């Protein structure tokens, strides 16, 4: 699958959820590999710059989330393969975090980076 | 990085000089900076910091628009009150070691 990878360096945006790294066009045709059942973001640009954010702190390949110490590191240890950052920077809307939270989905923020 | 605080553009004709952070974009890819302009009011183009003239460069023409304070001039170049209000890079800025002296703080 293919499908979880970019296909060019323009324009690339970090799933605040999963730290899923995938071109915005990518995310806009197919979604997050890892949250369009519980975010629906195929097909719709605004809700993909909701949940999605551009900025970002590193790039990490992942091939084995079952055989691999970075994803416990990074708590990914449970996605799909794909690129995925260091660090992701931002916050998801209140009302998306409370629907998840309804869902029974709890909100950990992937931005790792020690500030300051 | 913080609001209403000051940085100086790295290049352009407002280079090394103080812009107020007027508004800082929650996407972090550019900023709002309040500047005093540095133009010729299309009268010289085929220069020092200066209050926009919103009067005269209606007079002079060219490309101009008007909303009542606000202003577009010169290529989206947006001025307000005599002060422009124009987004730039936060790469094109140097977000550290600006202060404003006293005259600068008077400026802003
Ligand atoms: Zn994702």
């Amino acid at each position: 699958a293919l499908e979880t990878v970019p296909k060019d360096l323009r324009h690339l945006r970090a799933c605040l959820l999963c730290s899923l790294v995938k071109t915005i066009d990518q995310f806009e045709y197919d979604g997050c590999d890892n949250c369009d059942a519980y975010l629906q973001m195929k097909g719709n640009r605004e809700m993909v710059y909701d949940c999605t954010s551009s900025s970002f702190d590193g790039i990490i390949a992942m091939m084995s989330p079952e055989d691999s110490w970075v994803s416990k590191w990074q708590r990914v240890s449970n996605f799909k393969p794909g690129v995925y950052a260091v660090s992701v920077t931002g916050r998801l809307p209140q009302g998306i975090v409370r629907e998840l939270k309804s869902r029974g989905v709890a909100y950990k923020s992937r931005d790792t980076a020690i500030k300051t | 990085l913080k609001p209403k605080s000051w940085v100086r553009l790295k290049r352009g004709i407002y280079k090394d000089d103080i812009a107020q952070v007027d508004y800082v974009e929650p996407s972090q890819n550019t900023i709002s900076l309040k500047m005093i302009p540095r133009i010729d009011y299309d009268r010289i183009k085929a220069p020092p910091q200066r209050l926009f003239d919103a009067e005269k460069i209606r007079s002079l023409g060219g490309d101009v628009a008007s909303d009542g304070d606000f202003l577009i001039f010169e290529g989206n170049r947006y001025s307000r009150k005599g002060f422009l209000f124009k987004s730039f890079a936060m790469s094109a800025v140097i977000t550290e070691g600006v202060k404003p002296t006293l005259s600068e703080l008077e400026k802003f």
